[PDB]
């Protein structure tokens, strides 16, 4: 019946949390808002303009971005956990396998670089090839 | 005569496309027959004696 | 010929598989594959069962 | 009646083909032939008649 | 009426942070192998 | 072929049935996948 | 690329002339903002008049925000100031002084 | 049960009910009623002036407003038809999803479409 | 399930079978390459005590399954038969028995490879089958014959798939679609069909003569009789070079589609890009012997081949500029398929330019048959196959099956697999530039740390794949619960920032692909009346 100055709990509820209220009074409130909008503006009050802007602009549903309200923190935590799990699994499997190599030890590398100096190989480079204990 | 409530898939009317398609079919058949006869004639004329030689 | 239209009508009336053309041949060929191929592929892995297990571990 | 059936079978030149076992049987035949030839040319059994039957 | 820019002001103030950030990104992406080389006993250190 | 709703028939799975809560089949998929590498390693050598 | 503004401008006013509802208004507004062509104050006034005809002030809020930030335009301001004040005080659609301090 | 002449396309019931009588020896039968399959439905039609699978585009020139929305004939519940502007190719290739109850619009083209199916029981 | 699945004749019901086979093969191959990398972490027999033939057979299986058994059924077969007939609007593809026989001819290839690896003989001649190493002189046993039959059946399946694609595209295309407005992915798959058609017979014949040489006590290419294997290696390279384009071009099509839809703008001169792919496909045959600079052919031939390679490089750069213009000046939503596309356009481009540098006639003296070439092709294989498959899955999965996926899980998965792939494949170029050999279970003690970092990256990648299969499980089990809540995005298209959300209810999913305008997957024989474009 073209109610005037709809100053009730509905407008503050709409501006505070829209998705929370159970998607049933939405039709009634938008119908009332449009019915008011049929008549000339006559300087709409703050809650009504805020409500229609909130309904029409977004920040909900379709306008909700792929990035949520802080799930990037979850993404970072998950990727950190994934790296930690991968490195731990590789460490434990390599420990289980063990090492059975008779080189990479210091004496082999020192003898190798001694022979390299004797034969004068790679003078303008790195004579040290150890890479391990 | 099967029933049809509104239309029996009439589609486009009987335009000049019917005789165009008939002419295309007869032209294709005549072309095939003519090329077969001409190839047979040129084969029996020159190609077959050359092949035999 | 004198049997094409009648056979087509019978096939349309009786929408059944096997196409009605070679039922005896199908019944002859169905068990042959199971009898032959399975019994010839079982040795392929049955015989090397004792052969399998060559670790060839060296230290 | 004619229009609906013409539209439903016109652009559909593919029959409602039954559960035809042709692909599985032909694949089975090729695999049997391949493994039989591999086992016969160089393997444990030099049988020739049954691979010919395959 | 050429209000404000004078392209140079906003141009520099906007690209300089971006080019610095990209240079830092490339420096990290080239120094992580360098970080591995430093951390590993490359010189028995 | 027109008797399927178009929801879960596109996968050879079945929610209904206590034989497998999509866990026995998923573990079996891991098993059949990890068969070839480990058996290939094991047949001529150790894991 | 050597394209006249007058033809597309007149197309815009002609489209807004028969604005039965908000759908064609929205599509034509999106098309106008699709080009690099910065809308003239005349087409903006025509768009606001059509929005008044279809009675949706939030559409006016959206278009005002778009005019405020559509392209850098070397960060021109006084052009935006006049292009907003003329259409604010031509008839009166008070919307900008509310969403900003909220 | 027996051969059917099927001279007219409005007297054939059952696609497989017609095979097409032929000739064993003598002269070749004419390509009118001797074809196996639904090929006769198109070949005899195009012999008499009936085409199959029309490629004629809809009224691209008409904008299809609410007063006179364009009409597409499709007895199915749904349809996949759209607009490409007034000329052949003007804007991005696009199509709509018309339905029996409500309507759809071409967005940037603004061409309102409507689904018009034939009457069904 | 046998009555409808094992005996299917539907492209709709066979695309999912293709996908399942592809994912199973991919996960098995990743585990097996995990084994390969793990035994190569340090010099010595850390995990493979002797039997280098076993390592060689493992390498052959890895390469063969990656090339012919994993990616070919996925984007060529699996994506083609579920996208091309759907985009056309035809109810069903022509003669689906071709698709069924192409599908069912795969698995015995897998069983023959597994039983060939099981026996002591094995196929340890590399994925290449260059003679006489694959003949009875060196490698005996049925393993070679089993691998030959496996490649033959894969080739037959690929040929049948190309047959179906060609006939569907050319004979029963919808009236609305024409030559001048045909989309990009179907053009890509059609050009790939041309290349596959013109490439399969040479491999078929050459490998048939190799089998005949192994059997008939003869030798056409082996020296035992006067033959030369160089001719067969020309034939094999003539087949192989179009193969990478075959596996990369549908990737180009899908990447073009996803960037065009995610930029909210149309394509940038579709005629130019389709000309680019056509030129690539036509020019792929001019470098038949560009991979074999090592012999020492005439300088004019080498110059001609390097000129052909530098000519081939141009359309790829033009197409890259085309994507760059497509993404330029458009709205951007940072959704995961866009992340895959960006990773592609970066790393694939870097790999391709490195290959262009390598394409020099005289530069094979330091890089050919080394770790540099493996670092080269691993780049492009990962970008155009792995990431392209991930993008296609995360881009059509919500509609082709109706089941959504966790966006957070997708993001973490992309990050993990991207960093793993980078840290795996980057050091391989440093190994190659030194001049290290290839296909050796044991290596000198110079580049141990690079092998260790490759191993840890491989573990990261396999953990990422485990997370990915868990994501598949979660999507298959909790799609309904994920749709209702905010765990995933239900509209890949956010409304334009001029329009209200209430009008958006009628504007849910609008793009340039028909299957997106479809509802939940209907019955197989859908599309009662073909679509018409005005
Ligand atoms: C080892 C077990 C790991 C289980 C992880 C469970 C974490 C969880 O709640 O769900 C994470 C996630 C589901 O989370 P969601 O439902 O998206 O909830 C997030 C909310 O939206 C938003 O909620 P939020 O962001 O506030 O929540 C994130 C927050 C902190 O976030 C994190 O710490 C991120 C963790 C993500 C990666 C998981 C690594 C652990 O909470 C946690 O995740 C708890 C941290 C401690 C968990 C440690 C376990 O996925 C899982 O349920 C598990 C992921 C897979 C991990 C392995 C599963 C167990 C395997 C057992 C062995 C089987 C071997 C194979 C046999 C064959
Ligand atoms: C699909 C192509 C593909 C893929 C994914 C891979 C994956 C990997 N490859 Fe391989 N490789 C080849 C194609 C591929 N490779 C080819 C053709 C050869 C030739 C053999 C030769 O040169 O002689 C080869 C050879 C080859 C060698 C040569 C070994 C030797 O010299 O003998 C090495 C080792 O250096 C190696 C390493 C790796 C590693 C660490 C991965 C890791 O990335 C593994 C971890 C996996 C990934 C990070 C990708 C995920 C894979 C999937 C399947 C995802 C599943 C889901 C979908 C598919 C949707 N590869
Ligand atoms: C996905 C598969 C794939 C793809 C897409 C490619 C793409 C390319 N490849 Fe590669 N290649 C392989 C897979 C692939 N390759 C495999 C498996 C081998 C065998 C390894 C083995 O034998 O073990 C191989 C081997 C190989 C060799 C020989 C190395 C060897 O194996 O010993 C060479 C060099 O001639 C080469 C070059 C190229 C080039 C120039 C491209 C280009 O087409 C890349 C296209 C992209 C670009 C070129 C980017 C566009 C560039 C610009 C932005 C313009 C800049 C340049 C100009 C001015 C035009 N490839
Ligand atoms: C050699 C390997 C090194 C490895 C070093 C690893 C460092 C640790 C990981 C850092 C990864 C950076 C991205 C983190 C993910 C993320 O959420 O980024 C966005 C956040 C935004 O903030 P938020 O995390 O959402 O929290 C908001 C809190 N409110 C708003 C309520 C006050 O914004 C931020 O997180 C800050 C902005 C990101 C700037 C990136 C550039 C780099 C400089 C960062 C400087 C601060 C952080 C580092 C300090 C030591
Ligand atoms: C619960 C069970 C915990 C078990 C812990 C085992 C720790 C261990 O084994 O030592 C730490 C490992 C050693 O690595 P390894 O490979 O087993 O031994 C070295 C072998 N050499 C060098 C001769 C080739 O070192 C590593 O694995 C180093 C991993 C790489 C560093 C990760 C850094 C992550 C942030 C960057
Ligand atoms: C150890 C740490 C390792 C990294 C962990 C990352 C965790 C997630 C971080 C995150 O998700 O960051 C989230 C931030 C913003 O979040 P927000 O502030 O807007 O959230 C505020 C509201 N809650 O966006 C980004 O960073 C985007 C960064 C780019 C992402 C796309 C990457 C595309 C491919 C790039 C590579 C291709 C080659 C390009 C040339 C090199
Ligand atoms: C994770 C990365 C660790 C790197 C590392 O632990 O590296 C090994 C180095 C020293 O070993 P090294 O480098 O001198 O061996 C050189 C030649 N191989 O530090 C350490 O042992 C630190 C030990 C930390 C242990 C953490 C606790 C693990 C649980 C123990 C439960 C029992
Ligand atoms: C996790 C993130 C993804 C992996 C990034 C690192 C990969 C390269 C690598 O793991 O490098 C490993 C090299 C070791 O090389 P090493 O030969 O001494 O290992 C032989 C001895 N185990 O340095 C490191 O241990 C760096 C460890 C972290 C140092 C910073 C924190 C110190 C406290
Ligand atoms: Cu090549």
């Amino acid at each position: 019946a073209q109610t005037h100055a709809l100053s009730n709990a509905a407008v503050m509820d709409l501006q505070s949390r829209w998705e929370n209220m159970p998607s049933t009074e939405q039709q009634d409130i938008v119908s009332k808002l449009s019915e008011r909008q049929k008549l000339p503006w006559a300087q709409l009050t703050e809650p009504e303009k805020q409500a229609v802007w909130y309904i029409s602009y977004g920040e909900w549903g379709p306008r909700r971005p792929v990035l949520n309200k802080g799930d990037s923190s979850f993404i970072a935590k998950g990727v950190a956990a994934g790296l930690l799990f991968s490195v731990g699994l590789f460490a434990v499997v390599r420990m289980a396998g063990g090492q059975d190599a008779k080189t990479m030890n210091k004496e082999w590398q020192l003898k190798s670089d001694e022979y390299l100096k004797s034969k004068n190989a790679n003078p303008w480079g790195g004579y040290s090839q150890v890479q391990s204990k | 005569l099967p029933p049809n409530a509104l239309k029996p898939a009439f589609g486009p009317p009987d335009k000049v496309a019917a005789q165009k398609f008939k002419e295309s079919l007869m032209a294709t058949e005549k072309h095939a027959k003519d090329t077969s006869n001409m190839w047979v004639k040129i084969s029996v004329w020159v190609a077959l004696p050359a092949i035999a030689l | 010929a004198n049997k094409v239209i009648q056979l087509q009508k019978i096939f349309q009336s009786s929408t059944k598989p096997l196409w009605w053309r070679h039922p005896r041949s199908a019944l002859y060929l169905y068990p042959f594959y199971a009898i032959f191929a399975v019994a010839v592929v079982t040795p392929l892995l049955y015989i090397p069962n004792a052969i399998r297990g060559i670790k060839a571990k060296k230290a | 009646m004619t229009h609906l059936e013409r539209s439903r079978h016109q652009q559909h030149p593919f029959h409602m083909v039954m559960p035809s076992p042709w692909p599985i049987v032909v694949s089975f035949a090729l695999l049997s032939l391949a493994l039989s030839t591999a086992l016969t040319m160089h393997g444990y059994i030099g049988n020739m008649n049954m691979v010919y039957l395959a | 009426g050429r209000i404000g820019e004078s392209w140079v002001i906003t141009e520099g103030r906007r690209l300089i942070p971006e080019i610095f950030q990209w240079s830092a990104v490339l420096s990290v992406c080239l120094g992580w192998p360098g970080a591995v080389y430093f951390f590993s006993k490359a010189r028995k250190a | 072929v027109h008797f399927k709703d178009g929801v879960y028939e596109n996968i050879p799975f079945k929610v209904k049935g206590r034989k497998t809560p999509y866990a026995l089949s998923h573990f079996g998929f891991f098993a059949i996948g990890f068969a070839v590498p480990f058996v290939a390693c094991y047949v001529q050598l150790k894991k | 690329d050597e394209e006249t503004f007058e033809e597309f401008t007149a197309r815009y006013e002609k489209e807004f002339d028969e604005a039965y509802d908000l759908f064609e208004v929205q599509r034509v507004l999106n098309n106008c903002f699709s080009y690099d062509l910065v809308p003239a104050p005349a087409v903006i006034e025509k768009a606001l008049r059509a929005a008044r005809r279809v009675n949706d002030l939030p559409t006016a809020i959206r278009v005002f925000e778009a005019l405020k930030y559509k392209v850098e335009n070397e960060d021109q301001y006084k052009a935006y100031l006049d292009e907003l004040k003329d259409v604010r005080q031509e008839l009166g659609v008070p919307l900008k002084e509310e969403l900003f301090p909220s | 049960p027996v051969v059917k002449t099927a001279q007219n396309l409005a007297e054939v019931n059952g696609p497989e009910t017609l095979i097409g009588p032929g000739a064993k020896e003598g002269t070749v039968p004419t390509d009118l009623d001797q074809e196996t399959g639904l090929a006769r439905l198109e070949l005899l039609g195009k012999l008499e002036g009936i085409d199959v699978f029309d490629t004629k585009p809809l009224d691209s020139s008409r904008k299809g407003t609410m007063k006179d929305p364009i009409i597409i004939e499709s007895y199915d519940d749904y349809r996949y038809v759209g607009c490409t502007g007034s000329p052949a190719g003007s804007h991005t290739i696009m199509w709509l999803k018309p339905t029996v109850n409500e309507v759809a619009r071409c967005w940037e083209c603004g061409s309102v479409y409507k689904l018009n199916p034939v009457g069904v029981p | 399930m046998v009555q409808r699945w094992l005996y299917s004749t539907n492209a709709k019901d066979i695309a999912v079978l293709y996908f399942m086979l592809a994912i199973f093969s991919g996960m098995a191959g990743t585990a097996m390459s995990l084994i390969i990398r793990l035994e190569l972490a340090a010099p010595g027999s850390q995990y493979l005590h002797g039997n280098s033939q076993l390592f060689n057979v493992l390498v052959v299986g890895h390469a063969v399954l990656m090339i012919f058994f994993l990616v070919m059924p996925a984007l060529i077969g699996g994506f083609g038969n579920y996208l091309l007939p759907l985009m056309i609007g035809a109810t069903d593809t022509a003669f689906p028995r071709i698709n069924n026989i192409a599908f069912w001819v795969l698995p015995m290839g897998l069983v023959c490879l597994v039983t060939s690896t099981l026996v002591e003989s094995g196929a340890g001649t590399g994925w290449t089958v260059y003679p006489p190493l694959s003949s009875i002189q060196a490698h005996s046993g049925p393993s070679v014959d089993l691998a030959i039959f496996a490649l033959h059946l894969t080739s037959i399946s690929s040929l049948l798939g190309a047959i179906n694609f060609i006939v569907t595209t050319l004979n029963m295309r919808t009236n609305g679609m024409t030559m001048h407005k045909l989309p990009l992915f179907v053009w890509s798959i059609f050009i790939t069909a041309f290349l596959l058609l013109l490439s399969l017979p040479v491999l078929s014949a050459g490998i048939t003569m190799l089998l005949l040489d192994r059997n008939f006590n003869t030798s056409f290419f082996e020296v035992s009789g006067g033959g030369d294997p160089i001719l067969y290696e020309h034939l094999f390279w003539f087949f192989g070079h179009p193969e990478v384009y075959i596996l990369i071009i549908p990737g180009f099509g899908i990447i073009s589609h996803v960037v065009s839809t995610y930029s909210k703008k149309p394509v940038f001169g579709e005629i130019s890009m389709v000309y680019a792919m056509a030129s690539i496909g036509l020019l792929g045959f001019l470098v038949w012997s560009h991979h074999m600079y090592i012999v020492g052919l005439d300088a004019d031939t080498r110059a001609y081949f390097t000129s052909a390679t530098m000519i081939i490089a141009i359309p790829t750069g033009i197409k890259i500029f085309s994507w760059l213009a497509t993404i330029h000046g458009g709205s951007i939503r940072l959704a995961t398929p866009m992340l895959y596309a960006i990773a592609f356009l970066f790393l694939f481009t870097m790999g391709g330019l490195t290959g262009v540098a390598l394409a020099n006639a005289s530069l094979d003296v330091a890089f050919h048959d080394t770790y540099y070439v493996v670092g080269h092709f691993h780049y492009v294989l990962s970008m155009g196959a792995i990431f392209s498959l991930f993008a296609g899955y995360y881009y059509w999965s919500p509609q082709i099956l109706g089941l959504n996926y966790n966006e957070k899980l997708a993001q973490i998965q992309f990050w993990l697999i991207f960093i793993g792939a980078n840290v795996i494949f980057f050091p391989m170029h440093f190994l190659g530039i030194n001049g290290m050999p290839r296909r050796i279970p044991d290596y000198p003690d110079a580049f141990a740390g690079w092998n260790y970092v490759a191993s840890i990256g491989s573990f990261i990648a396999t953990l990422s794949l485990f997370l990915f299969i868990y994501i598949l499980y979660d999507q298959l089990v909790n799609g309904l619960n994920n749709k209702v809540n905010n765990k995933s995005v239900i509209y890949n298209k956010a409304p334009d920032f001029v329009e209200s959300n209430t009008i958006f209810n009628l504007n849910t999913v609008k793009s340039s692909s028909i299957e997106f305008l479809l509802t939940s997957p209907p019955a197989v024989h859908s599309f009662n009346t073909p679509a018409v474009q005005s």
